[PDB]
């Protein structure tokens, strides 16, 4: 689904359609470089999506001073702290799951069960 | 407010107004009660106007 | 030499703030990280 | 003759394509004209609705969930009864059934709406049936210059009402 750009000039690829050898070749349109693609995949729309509660991880999200503190611990290292908040996605719908960053296993983990 | 930790729905912080109005209050239970009394004051400042238009 | 500081409108939701010199510091009348 | 052609020749193909191999090829083949016979006679070639049930009962038995369907339909569930059965849903297979079951009790509850329930007390007392089931709320509407309204509706029969 990604965008590839012609290695000779950084520029937009279009798909275009071999005449007879029934291929997709990614032509430049800027240049001459042309290219043969992995799948028939085009084009895709995504109507509906549940994404982005998350993201925005930094490696020092604990170095802010404002995140509450809790004890429940990280299931890989055992350790006690953690640093707990909710999503990072605000729709209307969003849930009240919630994201556990620990700093010794620097690990993310819920506490869904279902 | 600023003044909690984050991303918290607990009564206090919401702020469920927890006391009477006899052993006082904490200040943030102040401010929401400004919150509730200012929003009566505008919504009849501005109905008392259109009731008065209508009526005629 | 710096025991007060001016925090203006916008910074405060970098900061976390207490009500009263002890009041979660160490670590009937009325009702109370 | 092309249809009850081209339907006996498939129903060649899916009896001769099964692990359940055809030596009795004539009884497969006597199978094979009950079921166009029996198939015809919702349509004879007549109608449009011919190719729905042909294809409803022919990608039942190409599936695969489950492959089970070809060996209890050589070894009976006959075909007369499988035009007037129409169990596409309850056949092929279960698992899948108990999913659409649960899928139809999630949607019929999910239909449902709002049913806000209206706490009841018995300190006041209602006009219409005057019982003691008010269901009452509070709230403020008039200006400054006093207290809320005291909103009052009795639950047992529906009277609203107001205390002064
Ligand atoms: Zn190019
Ligand atoms: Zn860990
Ligand atoms: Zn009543």
């Amino acid at each position: 689904t990604t965008f590839r750009f012609c290695r000779d000039c950084n520029n937009m690829l279009y798909p275009r359609e071999d005449k007879e050898n029934n291929r997709l070749l990614f032509e430049c349109r800027t240049c001459s470089y042309v290219e043969e693609a992995g799948s028939p995949l085009v084009y895709r729309h995504e109507l509906i999506t549940n994404i982005g509660e998350t993201a925005g991880v930094v490696q020092d999200i604990g170095s802010d001073p404002t995140l509450p503190r809790s004890d429940r611990e990280c299931p890989k290292c055992h350790s006690r702290e953690n640093v707990f908040f909710q999503s990072q996605q605000r729709r209307k719908d969003t849930s009240m799951v919630l994201f556990f960053v620990c700093l010794s296993c620097s690990h993310i983990f819920t506490s869904d069960q279902k | 407010l600023p003044h909690f930790s984050k991303d918290d729905y607990s009564p206090e912080s919401k702020g469920f107004v927890e006391n009477s109005y006899l052993r006082g209050l904490t200040p943030q239970e102040f401010f929401f009660h400004a919150m509730g009394g200012r929003e009566g004051l505008i919504d009849t400042a501005v109905k008392t106007a259109e009731t008065g238009y209508i009526q005629r | 030499e710096g025991l007060v500081e001016y925090i203006d409108a916008e910074e405060e939701e970098s900061i976390l703030i207490a009500m009263q010199p002890e009041d979660l510091e160490p670590a009937a009348k009325r009702i109370r990280a | 003759h092309k249809l009850r052609d081209q339907v006996l020749k498939a129903l060649y193909d899916v009896l001769a394509k099964e692990s359940e191999h055809p030596p009795q090829s004539i009884l497969h083949t006597a199978k094979a004209i009950e079921s166009e016979m029996n198939k015809v006679n919702n349509c004879d070639t007549n109608e449009a609705a011919y190719k729905a049930r042909y294809r409803i009962i022919y990608s039942n038995v190409i599936s695969k969930n489950n492959p089970d369907l070809k060996h209890k339909i050589a070894n009976g569930d006959i075909t007369p009864e499988f035009l007037a059965t129409c169990d596409a849903k309850d056949l092929a297979p279960a698992p899948l059934k108990q999913k659409i079951e649960e899928i139809a009790k999630q949607n019929l509850y999910n239909a449902q709406g709002a049913t806000i329930e209206r706490s009841v007390t018995d300190r006041f007392t209602c006009g219409k049936c005057k019982e003691k089931k008010v269901s009452y709320y509070q709230l403020q509407t008039r200006s400054a210059d006093e207290p809320l309204t005291t909103f009052c509706t009795c639950e047992a029969c529906g009277n609203r009402w107001k205390f002064s």
